[PDB]
């Protein structure tokens, strides 16, 4: 999607997280500590998109994401489009695939899980199923619907 | 080296059918041929962050039967290594620089798994972690079934009591589900039914199971009648009374039981098995407990010795 | 408006915070929830100021800031400028003045303070002591160096 | 017989520089060459009148590593041998007629010393007596310093935290003060400063020491950065918060640390050492704890065997 | 004398529709025109064999607002009358010779009815007896429903939470069932569903009720949304986590609510009502608690004042 | 209405010199001419989340001496409202619908100020909140100083003991600092010195204060010798022994005292005032405690009686 009003300049080498379903942008930036870098960053919050009404967009420079770091966006911005860029050209363009493992960012719902009081990173096996994603904690081995885990 | 050498034993979901047969084969050998010196010079930590006398005595005895020394503690109203402040991670990083293996029981799910991330090369054996796993109880149960039935395939297994909350029956069902042609009978108050996730696992592997109001309906065909304790403290006094009645086993109920049939119970029992059942040839709950010794010895030997000339 | 030699963007109406120090931009959008608003927000981080080298920058559409809200910005980013932009022309360039009362974003360092387990908003008393601003909790009436309060 | 044969180990003030080197030399040998049968047939009492899981497990493990048997107890809310009435003197006169050596920890200062007056020929090893001594912690600390630095002379030693109340830092300072050219850096809130009596002892021997507001000021020159736990329960919540901040160690502070530099902490830590420090080459607190095993084995061997063909 | 004069108040089932109305009308009158000397010279026993600060204070404040004197005790962690030695029967026999009425809460079902058989002419008001009755909580709930809805008939009432074990929702249901045209909506996890006997009771009376997964299904048509605490210990932590969402309230869930809808909760809320609900015109749990004093005053007035000069 | 009518009483810092004087004048009047029916029909909550028998009794006696009714509780070793589950906010929200004022003591700093935000029109008097404020103790101290010295200005006041942690000496200092020409003498061990912020406060007001090692240095010129308990747990037993002499009083230390000098102590004394001081004309700690009722009565009178008919 373009903007015949005010378009944000491109860059040589970096990545572009387009189609961010607005009000998920900043979250992506929090959850994944995307701002904990010196590289040039450019955010676009709540913007015009003919293919979904409104959408956020993040641009990080001299920084790329493996197919996995991109898959990690799955649960938040599934229809996003990660754009690999170099010499001002969109040399790469991948979409978030549901990963088989999600680490560090989720918090286990089980208040009795050992993960809470301890110096370890949360970790969940991802399993897709009709209507939701089943997430099973590495520690307590309990499985929860992603709506419960992501549940604010 | 054997397949279980230096491996952590945390969950039944991590053990394969061959792992299980390997543990039970080693158990029968140690039972028939004791190696009281196999682990001499090995020091093992018996860490019961959660007190559990029956399990600890069983596990410590197994340790001594192989010749190992033991150091440890129970509960945390006495202990000064985590009572309020120090992480379980630090407690393990310390203890693992002293001992050759850690046996531990803990109130929170996942504690044994967290321990393996901080014990370096020291094997961690889970003696129970909250409502999640209790793998050695499952190994002892399976050793007892295999030993009294001669197989782990094509058995009629009935489970009675609190199937909802018993971590022990969930585990045994998962373990048995690794073998073929087993059929399950679940007898429990609707309030304590075997959880849907276990039933899903079963349907998924084409394993037959069916619910029944009384043991009476399955007695003629049962090979193993596995009784569980009803977590009364969870229910209502009036409620617990209203149903307990149909999940209590009496000697007269064994009237049409097969000759090979065995009654198991991880213990303690109290209101689920009347004392008159104790004298019948079917009562095998105390023999089941004595087998925890051979199951736990096997697990220690396999994990601490590369090759067992058993 | 953010030009060098290519595409540039600008907002119709709304406010515009400029010259935020190193990685304080994300923190300000964090603390003060500057992105909770579903208006056309746009952020620049680690931007090339030249007159420093780097800095962050924000901008909200259809949103205005009182001289008050503009004050809470003094502890993390002293010198800067918020700008109201009605009719594509900044009709106002103010400055964040150190306030007397900082609410909701600070956490009292006294672990025994009644504010922790309760449905109340934090509240401190601002009082600089030869550069080492002291903070006094409204509830436990204890006072800490802003270095201790902000640490967490 | 070795100089420590049949001697009581109660206080660091009773040990000479040669005693200390003898214990550390024996420790390195047992660490390199284990004698799992040295104390076979010896029975040792592990008497923790004051519960202390980490110290007891460490001490009991050392006992087993040399082949000795152990009997004992912890705390006194369970014990029926002094809970209210029988003197410590009588408790020792009895226990010393059963065992070959007594390891004990007690809440009152001087308890280990009182025990030697009633144990006849049975050696008493002090595992801690209130706020007075903790000699084996000091021996383990010194073994760790000697082992990572190769010496106990001419070292730059920084001590951080609660220097006022930590019996462990007082002891280590006294022990190190028995060697030459050591220099000390004390970093502590004024409310928890290293006591004047220790500073007097130092001035008296011409040992240099100096106070510093932050670790930052000493990092470039430190060989051993010894962190202590801050006895929060002693302070005010607001107070403890106001200063803790400048006595907490983070991985970034090790930026300009020497290659040989080691961070020690008798443990448990919590708010003094961030977890990110654990992965650096400098974190040596868990290695320090594992060394308590060799230090305590050495002490037991020296005290119970006349000559060690180590 | 009035219909309730010198009568015991044990169970909502012993109270008629007229009785309930007489209490509410009396409560309305006292709220409007206080009578601080009505029970002047009466002495009431506030006997909390089972502690309950909120309920005890509410009740004692009501005694004082009518000018009665109060004697009593809380939590009987022992008590030399009514638990560890003496029978409850003897405790009441003695206590009934001292006071004019007894207000009591006990952990065992039937306690208040039993007291009634030993208190002679001294009225006993049940402040709670195990999982059986809690009459005054229901009178306070109904007075609260009647005051904010203008009536107790043809109402749409939703009950949420632990419908299985909450004695309070069981009584409110029975009481509302004595009126006409009330429609019930029961929202609870299957493990905590409204009991079958309550449902059967409703069927005979021809009262309409349905089950729902969550609040939103009925939010747009309820007059009263009665929330209850889901005791965390009831469920397994993970079970509790997988189901709590369906039984908690936030203000954003209120967009559909009728302008007249009030949210009640016998308290404590905490896990079920977010504090953002507090500021809405729908929150009425604190006003409900406040009404406890008018309902409790009414009751003491009626039972102790022959001719209630309303 | 009077200046304090319906006002909260949280911190001495929120009370002006005039306020302090208004309370003392009111207290003098009630002492002289009692008014046992002044708060007739008022109902006060005496909420001691933190137990304090001496303070609770003092306060409840003051409620009764004015004729108010009292409801309440002590030590919240749990409490189902204000600690283990329910927030303090909800506890007050509920309690403020029952009573006319709330007197409360809590272990956490800021508790009383927080209550104030949820009590609506119900005044809250702070009976103690952690190490923060204790307003009524200071009003009782000042009334006691004013009555025995004829004034609260140009006084020579010595404070002894734990000046570091005693919330009571911190408030008395602040209150006396609102008057003019008061001279302070602070006698405390270095580990327990009067805080820097109190000293700074005094410097800005231009108030004179000095530090001293012991009582005798200033004994001949003090009008008030205010003693405080040095909490034994604060210090190390030996530390406590090496320093306590400098902070305890015997009658022989009184030979220099001015005929007008009174010794105050908020109690318990025991370790700091020998019982031989009891018979001297200087002992006034019990009369001080007695004055607590007149100061507390004054406060309840002022806050609850619109027009205080003095
Ligand atoms: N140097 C560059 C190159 C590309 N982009 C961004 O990368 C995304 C690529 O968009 P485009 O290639 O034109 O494909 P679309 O039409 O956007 O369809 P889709 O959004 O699915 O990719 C856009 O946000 C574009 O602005 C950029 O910011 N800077
Ligand atoms: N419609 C507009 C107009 C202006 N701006 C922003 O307003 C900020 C400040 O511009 P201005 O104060 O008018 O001139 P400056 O050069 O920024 O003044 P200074 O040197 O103090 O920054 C710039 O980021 C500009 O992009 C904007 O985002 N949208
Ligand atoms: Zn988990
Ligand atoms: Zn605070």
């Amino acid at each position: 999607t373009h903007d015949n009003k005010l378009q944000v300049e491109a860059i040589k080498r970096g990545t572009v997280i387009d189609h961010i379903p607005a009000q998920i942008g900043f979250k992506l930036l929090s959850l994944f500590k995307l701002t904990e870098t010196d590289q040039r960053i450019t955010i676009g919050l709540n913007l015009p998109s003919g293919e979904m009404g409104r959408k956020d967009l993040i641009k990080i420079e001299n920084t790329f994401l493996s197919e996995d770091q991109v898959d990690q966006l799955a649960l938040y911005a599934p229809q996003a489009t990660v754009n690999r860029i170099d010499n001002y050209e969109v040399v790469g363009k991948s979409r978030p695939s549901l990963p088989e493992r999600i680490d560090n960012v989720l918090v286990c719902p089980n208040s009795n899980c050992i993960s809470h009081a301890e110096p370890v990173s949360s970790s969940f096996a991802v399993r897709k199923r009709a209507n939701d994603i089943a997430l099973k904690c590495k520690y307590c081995e309990k499985e929860f619907s992603h709506n419960v885990v992501l549940a604010n | 080296a054997n397949p279980l050498y230096q491996k952590h034993i945390i969950s039944i979901n991590d053990l394969s059918r061959d792992d299980l047969n390997l543990v039970l084969a080693t158990a029968a050998k140690l039972k028939a041929n004791p190696q009281p010196e196999l682990l001499k010079h090995k020091v093992i930590a018996s860490c019961f962050f959660e007190a559990s006398t029956r399990t600890r005595l069983s596990f410590e005895t197994s340790m001594h039967r192989l010749g190992a020394s033991v150091v440890g503690f129970s509960d945390s109203a006495n202990t000064s290594l985590g009572k309020k402040g120090e992480t379980l991670a630090d407690t393990i990083s310390v203890i693992s620089t002293y001992v050759d293996a850690i046996v531990m029981r803990h109130p929170q799910e996942g504690a044994a798994r967290l321990a393996t991330e901080f014990s370096g090369n020291v094997p961690v054996l889970n003696a129970g972690d909250g409502s999640n796993q209790h793998p050695t109880q499952t190994l002892l149960d399976l050793f007892t079934i295999q030993e009294t039935q001669g197989r782990l395939d094509n058995l009629h297994v009935a489970m009675v009591g609190d199937l909802k909350y018993g971590r022990t029956v969930h585990s045994l069902t998962q373990a048995l589900a690794k073998f073929d042609g087993n059929r399950f009978y679940f007898i429990a108050p609707d309030a304590l039914a075997m959880p849907q996730y276990i039933l899903d696992m079963l349907d998924e592997k084409g394993i037959a199971w069916s619910l029944h109001s009384s043991i009476e309906e399955v007695m003629a065909e049962v090979d193993i009648l596995y009784m569980t304790r009803v977590q009364k403290e969870r229910l209502d006094p009036s409620e617990y009374a209203n149903v307990k009645a149909q999940f209590v086993l009496r000697a007269s109920d064994l009237h049409n039981a097969k000759a090979n049939m065995k009654v198991l119970h991880p213990l303690p029992r109290v209101d689920e098995i009347a004392t008159d059942v104790d004298k019948t040839p079917h009562a095998w709950y105390f023999q089941q407990a004595g087998n925890g010794i051979f199951a736990r010895q096997a697990l220690l030997a396999l994990v601490l010795n590369r090759d067992l000339v058993l």
